[PDB]
RNA sequence: GGAAUACUGCCAGCUGGGACUGAGGACUGCGACGUAAGUCAAGGAUGCUGGCAUAAUGGUUAUAUGCCGCCCGUCUUGAAACACGGACCAAGGAGUCUAACGUCUAUGCGAGUGUUUGGGUGUAAAACCCAUACGCGUAAUGAAAGUGAACGUAGGUUGGGGCCUCGCAAGAGGUGCACAAUCGACCGAUCCUGAUGUCUUCGGAUGGAUUUGAGUAAGAGCAUAGCUGUUGGGACCCGAAAG
RNA sequence: AAAUAUGUAAGAAGUCCUUGUUACUUAAUUGAACGUGGACAUUUGAAUGAAGAGCUUUUAGUGGGCCAUUUUUGGUAAGC
RNA sequence: GCCCUGAAAAUGGAUGGCGCUCAAGCGUGUUACCUAUACUCUACCGUCAGGGUUGAUAUGAUGCCCUGACGAGUAGGCAGG
């Protein structure tokens, strides 16, 4: 027999019991999908800028 | 049926397994037999060593 | 243990706020206003009683 | 059957502005985008490439990446009961610097300036925005302004 | 023990724990792994990717422990030498009265290079070592003796 | 020990003596502050009239809100605003500082509340009879001045009339003063609501919405 | 009624004693709650709590984990607290001196420590020497090193681990585990 | 022109009648009035008088009186239903045991762990003792041949409880295990690079890459037990038409 | 071309000055990213609230719905 | 505006009933009064939270003590008995 097809009734009630939150947040965020050459060079600008600091401790 | 995040088990019990269950209730009393018959072997083997 | 309400029972009324003693003493829960003869300008009454 | 193609229901969303069809002006191509820039997404349907899906029409987000012809933008999007992180590859033609952030930066520059000219006087600042307050007392005068007094109007058909 | 069991708590509530609408019927959805490729597919992908289909080469009459080659890292190595005897060899540090460790006798079958050992010579007898394991031994004044 | 006692004690017996002199001094000061201010706006009105003008008064900075609708069948938006002003139970009421940012709140919520411009009288009696403070959650009744000073002293305010003043005048730490104040639990109006149905607007025949300086007669009967 | 904004009668989701029943532990608690209460000293409040932990949240602290935390600047002479049980690690050689307060020590672990002229106190001993927990270095173990937690998150592209009862090719290494067999993960 | 009054609001102005309550049980608090000694309505009731003995009173019960109350169980959006089961009562009557497991918890030992196939021994199916192995764990990765975990205080950055120093504090610096985020290094797979060599076709050093692994990066595991949950089993109990 | 709804922002993960790293990029020590060092804490950048925030694991039931105001489709209509 | 006509269905009946005509009807206004498991104050039970406390000192330390808030419930979860 035929039955109800669709509804969003009650769905925001359900979503808002323990939900929405926000999105989680971080300094130094994921580098997913950033320009590979730049990453490659960033890699090197970091090793260097590291190095140079340990040289400043002797 | 299949559900939840569990490992896939492979328990072969689709075959009248209960007709063939060997429960070692005699583990105890058989130790006594295995002794008592080692003892009485050691006898008639004179002074020989089992 | 028991809430007492200063709006009755003078004791807790005086526990909080001592100034009540004097407040009462000087009345000033009344206290006459001053006095001024400042009358209202003509246009004020013209408009008031206007149609 | 129902039809839920990629650009469905977008007949008026991706139309151009009345008497603003044709070449997209050069300004658009001269604005420069760094990471951490807050961009407004608004598709241009003449530039078919690098198009934002219709969801993101009207949505603001932050650049996470910069490329030859497009920025990558991070959008937070609610699905179900939670925001998910969304990475968009949009050509610059569909993107705009968000003025509201420029109000902010300009205000931050203001608030460092105000703060200086106070320590240079050792006086107090009062830097937070206050919201629109009540109103203080006034004395309006009747000089040249004797209140015209009005009354309600009769009914009258004009047809 | 049954005394602590939930079904004791349930006595007197209809329908056990199992509900009124949805019953506790006799295998909805099928027995065991039924409909893996069908109605039980969302669970089978995620939670068990890879489950379906073949992969790789077959091997008839394979005999485990034809491949018996248990591993040992330098990371330990000195465990193979008896505790009390160890201190002695640790300080003696000599290339001339270097200790011998028969790893195959210990039950191992390949030395691997994880970790560091101290500069003390060791004669290590084994079958198979990692290119790096023997590099560290050799650099601590020891050598590797291949056996069988 | 037998002597170190009547040191700290008569220290504080007479240290109390002072804290009380200061209250005594402020409380009087506040009277003046009030008596004058209210006289001012009177004569201000009579002058303006005398000079053919009209002293139009300062817009109220303070309103008291009582919630009069219960807790069922409330729309999500006003329901939220209802809670953010701590009106979460029928006939409970709090003070609200009026700015545009709070005014638009009142608006949103207007069918469920009944509010207006309180008076020193109504506030005095509301804080005295129904004043409870917030200390580590706990709703603690203000029966001794020490409690306020132990909690609100940092912002001045070491008495109950220090609490009152900071409200009626709004002023600097109103926020923290008012928040300290647990929502007032009023009764139902002894005397009645003065109207057949309450869930129309005051302008339409009763309750709900801004009834302005009528809120006092209302509160006082719920107090 | 009340338009509750908060779930009524909720319990602080926090252990409050050990679930354990070792009378000696309950005694150790009875000690450190006294300390925790009658002092300031953050240390005791922290140890108190950490006695409540379940065996999973008390992963073992290793003897190499101790030694390495002792190469910290200005720490060589502190006394390392390990509200848990310290184990032995054949992998460090030169091992320093120091006194270590733990709950339990494995056999080899009180060896190693002692042999190096070091000490093995108990927390109620530690209590006496350091009422306010002075000169102490608290060390916890690696929780996430557990094998259970390997399978937490198991989903497509989460890159976690299957719960499989036995591994090899022929065990969930095909469809869904590679591009050539449908799709990958 | 000078008043009154209404209406409205204020008083820490003064008072009469009626109702319900009296929690607490030494003292500690904040006050009040007193010139004082002291007194008090100030962190919860005392005082005075009287009534009751085969009784005053209270509990149960029956009945009457006022108001109110459809039959439970069940499936259902909806049952008191003109939906079903149930005339009545007693006894019986339905989530179990098992093999293999997931999470969590207790306990033992811990880089190991599991005495019980078996042997020893016994106050004899118990308890006490043990040699070799074996299982799981301590190495991963490839279909495989195979190869196999430190550039570095076992790395850098950011939070980080605790502890250390300065301080009377407020604070400031130092170190920062667990845990989280992030950049890097190591191991195997893949694709490049292809030195020193050799028997010319073997050999694969070195350095790499938006690829990749259920890995490394000072181990956590093994075992006994319990609740809950999973799969095979008669599988909570009763039930086909059939074969 | 509304109303109602709807995105984002309102700071220590900030602002400023100095000058470090790199194989990216620039005609270019030019930029770009990431840093060292220095300075700036009363309101440190609107309101109101906060009954604490954050986080993990695991499992039950459920997976026939229906009603009212308002918006609204089919139908003459319907307790459709 | 109110009232009248337009206005026909099957057991005998329904402004809830009686009955009501300057209403006990219709429109409007003013006060007073009645009454929910709701609101205000207090006792008691429980649940949850915060705090004090075996310092040498008889009988529960999973205890004693002080304080605040809260309490609907099928299917279902856990807990104490
Ligand atoms: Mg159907
Ligand atoms: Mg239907
Ligand atoms: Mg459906
Ligand atoms: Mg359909
Ligand atoms: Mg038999
Ligand atoms: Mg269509
Ligand atoms: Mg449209
Ligand atoms: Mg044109
Ligand atoms: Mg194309
Ligand atoms: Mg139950
Ligand atoms: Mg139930
Ligand atoms: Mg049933
Ligand atoms: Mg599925
Ligand atoms: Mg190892
Ligand atoms: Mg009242
Ligand atoms: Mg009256
Ligand atoms: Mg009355
Ligand atoms: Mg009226
Ligand atoms: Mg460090
Ligand atoms: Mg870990
Ligand atoms: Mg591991
Ligand atoms: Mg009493
Ligand atoms: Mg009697
Ligand atoms: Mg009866
Ligand atoms: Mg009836
Ligand atoms: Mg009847
Ligand atoms: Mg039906
Ligand atoms: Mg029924
Ligand atoms: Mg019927
Ligand atoms: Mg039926
Ligand atoms: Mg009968
Ligand atoms: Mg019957
Ligand atoms: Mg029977
Ligand atoms: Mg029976
Ligand atoms: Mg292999
Ligand atoms: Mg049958
Ligand atoms: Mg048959
Ligand atoms: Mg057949
Ligand atoms: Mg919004
Ligand atoms: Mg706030
Ligand atoms: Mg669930
Ligand atoms: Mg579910
Ligand atoms: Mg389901
Ligand atoms: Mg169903
Ligand atoms: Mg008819
Ligand atoms: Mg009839
Ligand atoms: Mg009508
Ligand atoms: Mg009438
Ligand atoms: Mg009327
Ligand atoms: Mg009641
Ligand atoms: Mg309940």
């Amino acid at each position: 027999a035929k039955s109800k097809n669709h509804t969003a009734h009650n769905q925001t009630r359900k979503a808002h019991r323990n939900g929405i939150k926000k999105p989680k947040t971080y300094k130094y965020p994921s580098l997913k999908g950033v320009d590979p050459k730049f990453r490659r060079n960033h890699k090197h600008a970091l090793h260097g800028t590291a190095k140079a600091l340990a040289a400043a401790k002797k | 049926a299949i559900s939840k995040n569990l490992p896939i088990l492979k328990n072969h019990f689709r075959k009248h397994w209960q007709e063939r269950v060997k429960v070692h209730f005699d583990q105890a009393g058989k130790k006594v037999s295995r002794r008592n018959a080692r003892a009485t072997r050691a006898a008639k083997i004179a002074p020989r060593p089992l | 243990v028991l809430k007492k309400n200063p709006l009755k029972n003078k004791q807790v009324l005086l526990r909080l706020n001592p100034y009540a003693k004097v407040f009462a003493a000087e009345k000033l829960g009344s206290k006459k206003a001053e006095k001024t003869g400042t009358k209202p300008a003509a246009v004020f009454t013209e408009t008031l009683k206007h149609d | 059957g129902k039809s839920h193609g990629y650009r469905s229901r977008t007949r008026y969303m991706f139309q151009r502005d009345f008497r603003k069809h044709g070449a997209v002006h050069l300004s658009t191509y001269l604005k420069v985008y760094k990471v951490g820039d807050i961009v407004d997404i608004k598709a241009n349907g003449s530039i078919q490439k690098g198009m934002p899906h219709k969801f993101y029409q009207g949505k603001t987000g932050v650049v996470y990446n910069v490329t030859k012809s497009s920025v990558g933008v991070i959008i937070n999007k609610m699905v179900g009961n939670r925001y998910l992180e969304k990475r968009l590859n949009l050509r610059v033609e569909h993107i705009k610097h968000s003025k509201c952030r420029q109000e902010f930066l300009e205000r931050v520059k203001a608030n460092a300036a105000k703060r200086a000219e106070a320590k240079a006087q050792g006086v107090a600042v009062q830097l937070k925005r206050q919201p629109a307050q009540p109103r203080e007392s006034r004395i309006v005068s009747t000089e040249g302004n004797v209140p015209q007094t009005l009354a309600p109007v009769p009914y009258e058909t004009f047809i | 023990p049954s005394r602590f069991t939930k079904t004791r708590k349930h006595r007197g509530h209809v329908s056990a724990g199992k509900g009124r609408i949805g019953k506790h019927r006799k295998h909805p959805g099928g027995r065991g792994m039924a409909g893996g490729q069908h109605h039980h597919r969302i669970n089978m992908d995620k939670y068990h990717p890879g489950y379906f289909g073949k992969v790789g080469m077959r091997y008839f009459h394979k005999q485990q422990a034809h491949f018996w080659k248990p591993v040992l890292n330098l990371d330990k190595l000195w465990t193979l030498i008896p505790e009390d005897k160890r201190d002695q060899y640790l300080k003696s540090a000599s290339k001339e009265t270097a200790p011998v460790i028969d790893t195959l006798a210990a039950g191992y079958g390949k030395i691997l290079g994880k970790g560091r050992i101290p500069n003390v010579p060791v004669i290590v007898k084994a079958r198979f070592v990692s290119k790096l394991a023997e590099e560290k031994i050799r650099a601590a004044g020891g050598v590797v003796e291949l056996i069988a | 020990t037998a002597e170190q006692v009547a040191a700290e004690r008569a220290a504080r017996k007479a240290a109390n003596k002072e804290k009380r002199a200061i209250i005594l001094e402020r409380n009087a000061a506040y009277q003046k502050e009030y008596e004058t201010a209210e006289r001012n706006i009177i004569q201000a009105k009579r002058d303006a009239k005398a000079a053919g003008s009209y002293y139009v008064e300062a817009q109220h900075k303070l309103v008291f809100v009582v919630r009069i609708k219960g807790i069922n069948k409330i729309p999500p938006k006003p329901r939220k605003v209802l809670q953010l002003l701590r009106l979460t139970r029928i006939n409970s009421g709090t003070f609200v500082k009026v700015t545009k940012a709070t005014l638009e709140l009142l608006k949103l919520i207007e069918p469920y509340v009944a509010y207006g411009y309180p008076s020193y009288s109504t506030i005095r009696q509301l804080v005295y009879k129904r004043g409870f403070g917030k200390i580590n959650k706990q709703r603690v009744p203000l029966s001794d001045n020490a409690i306020i000073e132990a909690n609100l002293g940092k912002y001045g305010i070491l008495s109950i009339d220090d609490l009152i003043h900071e409200i009626i005048t709004v002023g600097p730490h109103f926020k923290q003063a008012n928040n300290f104040l647990w929502p007032f639990k009023l009764s139902n109006p002894s005397g009645g609501w003065g109207v057949p149905r309450k869930f129309k607007h005051f302008i339409q025949g009763g309750s709900f919405g801004n009834r302005e300086e009528f809120i006092n007669k209302l509160v006082k009967s719920m107090n | 009624g009340i338009d509750h904004t908060s779930k009524q009668h909720k319990r602080s989701g926090h252990r409050t004693a050990p679930k354990s029943d070792n009378v000696y532990l309950k005694l150790l608690v009875k000690l450190y709650t006294f300390l925790a209460r009658r002092t300031d000293a953050p240390f005791n409040k922290v140890v108190l709590k950490a006695l409540f932990l379940s065996k999973i949240n008390r992963p073992p602290v290793s003897v190499s984990r101790i030694a390495r935390a002792l190469k910290q600047e200005g720490a060589a002479n502190k006394t390392v607290v390990v509200v848990g049980t310290v184990t032995d690690d054949a992998r460090i050689f030169e091992f320093p001196k120091t006194t270590v307060a733990a709950l339990r020590f494995t056999a080899g672990a009180r060896a190693k420590i002692v042999k190096a002229g070091g000490e093995c106190i108990t927390l109620d001993q530690l209590a006496v020497r350091a009422p306010k927990g002075q000169n102490t270095l608290i060390l916890r173990g690696p929780r996430n090193s557990r094998e259970a937690v390997r399978h937490f998150g198991m989903g497509p592209h989460k890159g976690k681990a299957p719960r499989i009862l036995s591994t090899g090719r022929k065990f969930e290494r095909a469809r869904g585990r590679r591009r050539s067999k449908g799709f990958k993960v």
